[PDB]
């Protein structure tokens, strides 16, 4: 790996050894970090340790005998450990609710960056897909765990210039139990998942192109910009999941997004996941060859976009 | 006017986040279900439509269909319905799993016809008909809630509203689901709702319990590819009974039967049981 990742990891896994039972009366409400479609977030104070985390709360509506699955099953992610996933330092059922306690990411999820900076460059975006290339990778390697779902919301970044990876499907039951609460407006699904069919990190890769191309222009790509609104630089959801498998992939636009870059998203999303590249192919890509090259300052542009120093 | 004063409610605990509120039980004159509605931007046309609507609901009154007890706009627009005693049914088939006798089972289905006919009589379609809105009042009765509302299971920008696919889409008809109709919430497709809660029933089960993807089931579904596994329907249910769940899962929404026949199937099927 390397030297100064071989200091955060340990840092991590010391500050855990102070975490023991992560009771619900252990904890102090800071500030609300947003709800999602599934749990509400806070940042938090782990009273006992005296840590800093981030508490994710899944109000669900379960038998008990599937509950207490999924907590066991959550419990896979204390050997989650790389500097490209998000930290994991416990997971319970109190109250009615779920509790998933992780790290503090100051950065937010690339969706609130993109948000807050309209569009992403590509020296960044390049510097993006490295990590995230990365933690696919580690996650079926050494865990076989297909991420279920890879989006803008669910990679995290600080100020540290860390990008990692979170939201993944660990546990089945968990992912399932949540759709049918809230059916959302958006679909990273690629086109074989949404017809049945499942293929290892092939469908991820698509998410993750996806995401690039929604980043990289400022909106969701489908579909495409009404040619006009693209010279600027609603839709149901059973439509989307119509043109995702029914209509050609989106494409970035000409001349203002490099060659080698047009071209890593197009091998992302294409509609035959065979075709598809694997993780082998993007890894040794142009596009990431070069943006691995490329030195960026990460950690400062994103303090910058939020509004914060260096 | 069937508005409630604002400090009328003695709102209390927050309970559960729906398709389109949160609902907090409340005290007004015994106790109550509040609802706080997702929707909190009162348009100048949907005030008048929401309180239109609410003016059908208030006057809906049936053993099967849960008290519209009126509504707030102060503090923000609310919903104030009997409060029931005892769990969904959602809740005792899936979460306690109550263990039903065969003619108990029946009889839920026969006082929930019983009840959506009503409504379908007074001209009102559910949308929403799932078996978290049917509530087994003191384990006996049963009891219809969150029908209608039309105009707040949707938001707003003037007077065009856009109908929005929103919570669970297991009852959702695949009409509904593509929602490429003109408006596809009917009478049938309140029927097909009914149909998968008959699955419930039969099955003790959800539909498309092996697939642990929500796109995908609407994808499917919307396209025809997909309906429910119906071998799944428990060893000793009636023969009778598989086949009427069957037509009101009928793909093509006008091949489903009408309240008033499903009502009457279930009865015949209930008397002819030893
Ligand atoms: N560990 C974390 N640190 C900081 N912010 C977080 C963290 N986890 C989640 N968030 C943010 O908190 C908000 C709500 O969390 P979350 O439920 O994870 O959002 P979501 O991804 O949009 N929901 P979902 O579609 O179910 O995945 C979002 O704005 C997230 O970006
Ligand atoms: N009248 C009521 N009395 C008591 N509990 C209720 C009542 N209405 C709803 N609930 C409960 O409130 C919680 C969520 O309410 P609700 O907004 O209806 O969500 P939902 O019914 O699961 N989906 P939907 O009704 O289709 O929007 C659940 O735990 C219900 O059992
Ligand atoms: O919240 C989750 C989630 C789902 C399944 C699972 F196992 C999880 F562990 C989940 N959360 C989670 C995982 C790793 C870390 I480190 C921290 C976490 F909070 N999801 C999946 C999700 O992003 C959406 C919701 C449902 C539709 C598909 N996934 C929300
Ligand atoms: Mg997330
Ligand atoms: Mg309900």
């Amino acid at each position: 790996l390397d030297e100064q990742q071989r200091k955060r990891l340990e840092a991590f896994l010391t500050q855990k050894q102070k975490v023991g039972e992560l009771k619900d009366d252990d904890f102090e409400k800071i500030s609300e970090l947003g709800a999602g479609n599934g749990g509400v977030v806070f940042k938090v104070s782990h009273k006992p340790s005296g840590l800093v985390m981030a508490r994710k709360l899944i109000h669900l509506e379960i038998k008990p005998a599937i509950r207490n699955q999924i907590i066991r099953e959550l419990q896979v992610l204390h050997e989650c450990n790389s500097p490209y996933i998000v930290g994991f330092y416990g997971a319970f059922y109190s109250d009615g609710e779920i509790s998933i306690c992780m790290e503090h990411m100051d950065g937010g999820s690339l969706d609130q960056v993109l948000k807050k900076a309209g569009r992403i460059p590509e020296q960044i975006l390049g510097k993006v897909s490295i990590a995230v290339i990365k933690g696919l990778t580690y996650l079926r390697e050494k865990h076989k765990i297909m991420h279920r779902d890879v989006k803008p919301s669910n990679i995290l970044v600080n100020s540290r210039g860390e990008i990692k990876l979170c939201d993944f499907g660990v546990s089945g039951q968990l992912i399932d139990a949540m759709a049918n609460a809230f059916v959302g407006t958006r679909s990273y699904m690629s086109p074989e998942r949404l017809q049945g069919t499942h293929y290892s990190v092939q469908s991820d890769i698509w998410s993750m192109g996806l995401s690039l191309v929604e980043m990289a222009v400022g909106r969701y790509p489908i579909p495409p910009p009404d040619a006009k609104e693209l010279e600027l630089m609603p839709m149901a959801i059973f439509e989307l999941l119509d043109y995702i498998v029914n209509e050609p992939p989106p494409k970035l636009p000409s001349g203002v997004f490099s060659l080698e870059f047009q071209d890593f998203v197009n091998k992302c999303l294409i509609k035959n996941p065979a075709e598809r590249a694997d993780l082998k192919q993007l890894m040794v890509h142009a596009f990431i060859k070069r943006s691995d090259a490329e030195e960026v300052d990460f950690a400062g542009w994103l303090c910058s976009t939020i509004g914060l120093n260096q | 006017d069937w508005e409630i004063p604002d400090g009328q409610i003695t709102v209390g605990q927050r309970i559960g986040s729906g398709s389109f509120g949160t609902v907090y039980k409340g005290k007004w004159h015994g106790d109550v279900a509040v609802k706080m509605l997702n929707v909190t931007a009162p348009t100048p046309q949907q005030l008048q439509a929401f309180k239109n609507e609410v003016g059908v609901l208030r006057k809906t009154r049936h053993v099967n269909i849960l008290l519209f007890m009126g509504y707030s706009t102060k503090p923000q627009l609310a919903i104030v319905t009997q409060w029931c005693e005892g769990s969904s049914l959602y809740h005792h088939l899936h979460i306690i799993e109550t263990k039903f006798e065969m003619i108990k089972l029946i009889d839920i289905a026969r006082q929930t016809a019983q009840g959506m006919d009503y409504l379908h009589a007074k001209s009102i379609i559910h949308r929403d008909l799932k078996s978290n809105n049917i509530f087994l009042h003191e384990d006996l009765t049963v009891k219809i809630g969150d029908f209608g509302l039309a105009t707040v299971k949707s938001r707003w920008s003037g007077s065009h509203q856009f109908e929005q696919l929103s919570g669970s889409i297991l009852w959702m008809a695949p009409e509904v689901i593509r929602m490429q109709d003109k408006n596809p919430y009917s009478f049938q497709s309140d029927v097909y709702a009914f149909g998968i809660v008959l699955y419930e029933l039969m099955t003790g089960q959800l539909p498309y319990s092996n697939i642990n993807n929500r796109d995908q089931i609407i994808f499917m579904v919307g396209r025809g590819y997909l309906s429910p596994d119906l071998s799944k329907v428990r060893s000793n249910c009636p023969k009778a009974m598989k086949r009427l769940m069957a037509e009101c899962l009928k793909k093509k929404r006008d091949e489903r039967p009408l309240f008033p026949q499903i009502l009457a199937s279930i009865e015949l099927l209930a008397r002819s049981l030893p």
